[PDB]
């Protein structure tokens, strides 16, 4: 398939060829044009706080070691020995000054450097240039308020610029709240879905909640519970949708601070959020203080998603076109009481973790939509994302980005897939930029 | 068991062995076998309300953890070792049962098929609470749905059971440390 | 591989490259040139008799919903939602006026039309053109005496013409008997064989029966039981073989009305068939009345097979080059007593169903012949189908088609694979027709 | 069990629960365990004639069904719900045993390997026929052949056993509703 | 069993059936069940030293074979029918236990997870040596490691157990004929 | 990928692209350029000693029947029926005058000839040319002191020439010892590694032994036990490494006659080997008598490996790029007492068989190094094999081949991969020869 020419996503992001969820050649092409090029979530400060602390993470299909350095910085390296390519680290987290390979015993520092080679003098003499045999380093590692992302491409925009107009929406919770912590370790489950199915669902899909999660809404008694079975549509002005140049986007459901959490947490959460909002009004203004305690369903392009307030943090790790490894963490506000943090973390897993009753509602939708992408009569068919098209704005005086001033629509799908297509058809960041010079105009047409 | 000599054995696991090696009460093992076979039958036929009513105590803690993979020699890294796949009180189990029974739980049409295999049953009365029964058992749980989806779960269960309403023994704690770190079964939405 | 040029089947169908059973690129090419082009079996009137009755079926690797309309017609649609491509129907059979998607709640009629969209007014206004969002319909749906077939290609011949000279042989049983019913639901089992292995075996393979099924012949005491272990060859003139322009073909074993059925059903069946034959002599003539009660092993090209009289009805549903999903139904004559129908259905499954002891005899033959097609030294080797070549006729005064007037041979393989090669090397029906303008001459050479 | 409240439970399944919850006869459960362990041993070693002679009653019905997937809410569609993978009388089982033993059953060379795991045994005497024993058990059946073919079957078995020739308890009915709709085991040519 | 009539049954297998059909000692079957459940618990928690000390006799032969696939009708070809995956005396088992416990056994970090399911227990005293207990049982052994590696083993075990130091019954012979010819589990490095 | 041009192995064998362990297209190309071209191990005289004795073996992904002929020769044939391609033989070993296909009953002789066709006269008449329908024969079958190898390519060098300079090292044990026997049947286990990972490890990898097998060294008390955990490096002149034109190579560890065997066999083995060495001094000279009782870790290119003295004999049978079927036999000296032979065979399996505690040490190294070859950021990375480069010699007065006069290095990797690259980039043996006309010069550079 010719990725320069093939129209996988139509103008304005209005439709996508269903094959994008099933085609293995395109999956391989995504490893290059999506995953090797863009910012990918690694870990949080709270998981590797002290020097020598490390975790392993996926970046696309590659595995990396992410290590706190002695100077307080974080560096990341391919989890592959520089000798004959054995996997260096077989655990998920720990603390070490370095890593020794179990094949021939080569010893690498936490800083990636080849520090020791067994019997180097006797065997290699002075001839092994260890300076040139450090672990393959992840070119770019940056932090967004403790959330650590990596990028293999040195040419990428800084993470802050990459978040674009999405950053303004995340800041009340990620920054002005006093900071978030990631509670580990994550749940990990393999689903038979393409990574884009859950990514698109989190970025933009409020439409499904009432029908898909009817049973979970009714059973759990959560704040969105009136939606169960499409019994009710959100009020006028119940929220909005946004999207951004580099593909990240989110829904905003005003005031939904208890999110997916069952009635056992609703009163305490609604009190806590309301109390912080009152303090924040003075600091960041009423609109942004309200955003702090409003439910944001967001995808940080390409494959990191979250529900703020619900406290859900997801990585959709790609395996092949119909296989994804789902990592599920909880996010909590640092200044919450410890007992609340613990119950919130349990509630995140309860609802959307490996046995998450909400997440179970989504499984067949994600899996079959992805697998149908392989079926012959569906490959060239069009997935529709036209809801709200021709009502989006850009450059609004209050809410930045390309914005749909309605709670339910497909604005964020359109921006996600506009960015996706611009990457798939480009060889580097310069070409993506050239392909995106009229991004918001394309999205606000008609 | 000396865990200084048996280097691979956890303190917790060593404590549980001692519980069952001490005293053997053949009749108690038979009572436990019946209780667990009946519980498994109710769950297999998806009588989740009957399960709650007949098998689960009001003070229950129903907990399934997943433990992060750490180096056998790890001594410094100290953060949360595990997450809770399940960590449910009675009301939370009730929420899950209602979710299973909801006519708009689209995932349950066509009806799922469960088959559970319970083995290696051991039973011992608590030393201090003469009314608390410790039961250990292993489960293979087979879930089949939608023509060609088949998921098989494997686990050891550390239970505490106690006589409740009408003198019926009911589950007051189940603890499972799930053996597979990355699930390959779509989800863990089954009552182990 | 260049399918216009590559000789996968030699002149006159005399041999086939073994790779045809193993090559995944060719499998993908078959989805286009075989499965998307030809008539595929869906269901029977007896399984969806009343308005709103539906079943799901495979057509190649695609899934369709097959629905009885209010006007008594049948229409079939891809089982894929027109919004974001979720599988619409998750059951095998039922009755409904329509189907609602579990993702966002879009509601489609039994007639495929997009009938409702949740909150359409509030969300889409007047802007969603539902008239253009009906389910993707199977272009062609036709019936052969209650047996319902579909074709994705509008250009296909009518089903009757497509059956060609095979139709004459099926009519005594399918039409003049008073009609057949399909007894469901089918058995369903996955085998590790290419769909062509069982298809070719049913179309033309009487040679294997004595040796492959030696144990089943001896154990069950059926009417063909004297063949066990090649102890005996059928008499002179014990049957014939035929094939046709569009690839369908069959064997005829004279008088074998009890077929594979064990001795517990032989007397009752032989009586029943003989009794109907006596009545039919007057209506359709002695030869065709005899055909009615003779065992026909037939493949309706490409992947539907049957044993008449035995009452076996098979779909070899393709999954990949070495995986097939086998559907097994029973066929019974409508005017048989109900108790006989029930015992006949059980006996079909007993012999050739999921635990069919006969079908078990075939498994290793089908699976290893298919898998050997992947092995390096066998890919370019030639599967032989030359038995009886140079003794076939066309245009016989009594028996139509290309016919071998012998019970055991490979006539029907040759016609099957001639049709297969003509499709594989053609881009459409016109090109198949041009490639088949001397079909019977090619088959009757030497 | 009230099946109006426990919405997922079938009338049939509710009827079978009641059978075993009522009375518990520990010795009977032990008799059933022995009977089923011995049956499984004979089958595992492929002593199919011995199985017929020692375990199977002349009046047997040996039935394994496969049920079509239908909507949980389906109330109108009325046609045959299931097919019979097995529905065998004694003579039909005998035909199958002869097929297994035939020296020209090419599929049986090299010799197959079977290993069966029988669990969750429950036993209760019939209310009306004091000589009919109801036994429920679950089976995992492992079949290995030809180097790398491995098929594992999972099922619940509803049996009726009755004393026959020489006072030996023999199988008079086995019923299995096979949990997987599309088999992924090449065939179901195993005696569950 | 007449192996001339039951054509598929080996002389060895026919000999083992007779052992258990003869006499049934319900209490012995219960003793065997306990012994095997405790052994399996020690192994599952990786208390390999405790296993050696409490479960394994000094005179043990611990043997697991793999049998070459041969024609059911083969009567001329006479060479070694099987190889020994395990054929261990006490010292050799000790070497393996030390290998498991070694802190430089890199394969054991992060720690493995074992879960064993023991079923179909039969027990009979030897005819000639009144102190030798024959126990037959089947095992499903689940081994999980390194996030997504899962290996499941299936086998029948023919054991001899005898009272040793302190009157404790210990394993003096285990024999397994492994049912799968080509292993699909990376290795057979588990104690069946 | 263009195999004529792509540099998969750098000059002098100094590095290899990591993708070689993961790329399925290259795996398919290896079936042609490696496995269909080179000599592959089949069996030993001791396993098929008498007329009619046969075994099945893999040659690449193909299966062959290897049969002792009436005249004492051995011939090998594809295990595929010449009719419709069914697998002829389903067992691993036996004795027969021929093989009958279970599909249609065609009967082939032990000599491959089509000897009978059921009902040939009635069905085919005189028209079936059975003379042209013999099983597809393995072109070349030769013996190295009872060890039987096959090659599909008639153009291959004779096996003796193919072994090149490696033959001199094997002869003391394979020939002058009085002969070896292969003890069957083999263990068989599938590992998730590329066939080259274990092949390279056996050919050249003494470096790993101390660290990888630390636990096995310490636990088993074998003669190499002082290496455990890199506690000690072998002495000065403790051994050597060699390699050869056609890729075969080995390590030599002087005097290590008890090899991997635990202390229970060390005294008896060291006595037995020393005793035979004393006799051999007079016959073949002191150096070669010493080689007889020195541990050789060898790969006969491409995928047959062994440890002499340890008595380990391995076939790494390829399945796909990350799957290999490992066959493990024991080799014993014919004149050893039978009880020793039995204990030696058990000890081989104990250490390196399906439950081999040594082999278990290697699994993760082999599997992860192979699987990392698929990961995007590692495909184009370089596996290093430069240890000892610039210290190898050729044409030494005592030790032939390209030789590193040190116990631990990567000499044999370099020669293995030089041969591999020459084959991968060549269309036939003539082109390999042209690409290898300066093989030893390339290896001894700098
Ligand atoms: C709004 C509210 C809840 C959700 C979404 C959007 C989007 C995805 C999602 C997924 C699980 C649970 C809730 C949600
Ligand atoms: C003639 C008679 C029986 C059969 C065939 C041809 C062809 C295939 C087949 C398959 C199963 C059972 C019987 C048959
Ligand atoms: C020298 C000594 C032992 C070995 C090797 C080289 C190479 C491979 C290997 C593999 C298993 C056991 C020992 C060895
Ligand atoms: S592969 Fe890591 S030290 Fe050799
Ligand atoms: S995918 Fe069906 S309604 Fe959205
Ligand atoms: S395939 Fe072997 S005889 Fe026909
Ligand atoms: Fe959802
Ligand atoms: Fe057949
Ligand atoms: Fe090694």
């Amino acid at each position: 398939m010719n990725y320069n020419n093939k129209i996988l996503v139509s103008e304005s992001g209005l439709s996508q060829k269903h094959l994008i969820h099933g085609d293995e050649e395109l999956f391989q092409h995504e490893l290059k044009t999506i995953f090797a090029r863009n910012w990918l979530f690694l870990t949080h400060d709270s998981l590797i706080p002290a020097p020598g602390d490390y975790v392993t993470a996926k970046m696309g299909i590659d595995e990396v070691i992410v290590s706190r350095q002695n100077d307080g910085s974080i560096r990341a390296f391919l989890n592959v020995c520089r000798h004959r390519g054995k996997t260096l680290v077989s655990v998920e987290a720990g603390n070490a000054k370095g890593f020794v390979c179990s094949y021939h015993g080569w010893g690498f520092g936490s800083n990636g450097e080849l520090q020791s080679v067994p019997f180097e003098k006797d065997l290699y003499g002075e001839s092994l240039n260890k300076k040139c045999l450090g672990l393959k380093e992840v070119a770019r590692v940056e932090s967004f308020h403790g959330f650590i992302y990596g990028c293999f491409d040195q040419e990428a925009p800084p993470l802050m610029d990459y978040l674009g107009d999405a950053a303004w929406y995340l800041e009340p919770m990620f920054k002005h709240s006093g900071g978030l912590e990631l509670v580990g370790p994550p749940g990990k489950v393999v689903i038979k879905a393409n990574w884009k199915a859950p990514a698109e669902n989190f970025v933009g899909d409020a439409y499904h909640v009432g029908w898909t999660h009817a049973s979970s809404l009714r059973s759990g008694e959560s704040i969105f519970s009136s939606l169960a079975g499409n019994a009710a549509l959100p009020p006028e002005g119940a929220g909005l949708q946004m999207t951004s140049k580099y593909g990240s986007g989110m829904g905003v459901l005003w005031d939904g601070y208890s999110g997916v959490h069952s009635a056992d947490l609703v009163p305490e959460l609604m009190a806590f959020g309301g109390a912080k909002q009152e303090r924040l009004n003075k600091e960041i203004g009423d609109v942004r203080a309200r955003i702090y305690r409003s439910h944001l369903n967001c995808t940080v392009f390409p494959n990191n998603s979250m529900l703020t307030c619900s406290g859900v943090f997801k990585v959709w790790n790609p395996i092949d076109a119909n296989t994804t490894e789902v990592w599920t963490y909880a996010i909590v506000e640092k200044d919450m009481p410890e007992d609340l943090k613990r119950r919130l973390a349990d509630s995140v897993q309860r609802t959307v973790g490996p046995a998450g009753f909400w997440e179970s509602d989504d499984n067949d939708n994600m899996e079959t939509a992805s697998q149908n992408g392989k079926k012959y009569q569906s490959r060239d068919s069009d997935l529709l994302s036209n809801l709200g098209f021709g009502e989006d704005v850009y450059g609004d005086a209050v809410y930045p980005g390309v914005v749909g001033k309605s709670a339910i629509g497909e604005t964020s799908y359109r921006g996600f897939y506009r960015a996706y297509q611009a990457h798939v058809s480009s060889s580097n960041w310069a070409e993506f930029e050239h392909a995106s010079s009229t991004w918001h105009t394309e999205l606000t047409k008609t | 068991i000396n865990i200084q000599e048996d280097k691979l054995v956890s303190a917790h696991d060593a404590e549980e062995i001692l519980r069952f090696f001490n005293c053997h009460d053949s009749a108690l093992q038979q009572e436990a076998t019946t209780l667990l076979t009946q519980e498994a039958h109710l769950l297999d036929i998806q009588a989740y309300r009957a399960w709650l009513e007949h098998c689960v105590g009001s003070e229950v803690q129903y907990q399934v953890i997943s433990r992060e993979l750490r180096a056998a020699s790890e001594r410094r890294y100290k953060l949360n070792e595990a997450m809770n796949v399940y960590n449910e009180n009675f009301q939370q189990l009730k929420v899950r049962v209602e979710h299973q029974l909801d006519p708009q739980n689209w995932g349950n049409s066509p009806k799922l098929r469960f088959t559970r295999f319970i083995t290696n049953v051991q039973a011992a009365m608590d030393v201090n609470d003469k009314e608390l029964l410790h039961i250990r058992s292993n489960v293979i749980l087979h879930r089949a749905r939608r023509g060609n989806q088949v998921d098989v779960f494997y686990a050891a269960r550390e239970d505490k059971w106690k006589r409740g309403e009408g003198g019926v023994r009911k589950l007051v704690q189940r603890f499972v440390d799930y053996p597979e770190r990355i699930l390959q079964t779509h989800n863990l939405m089954v009552f182990l």
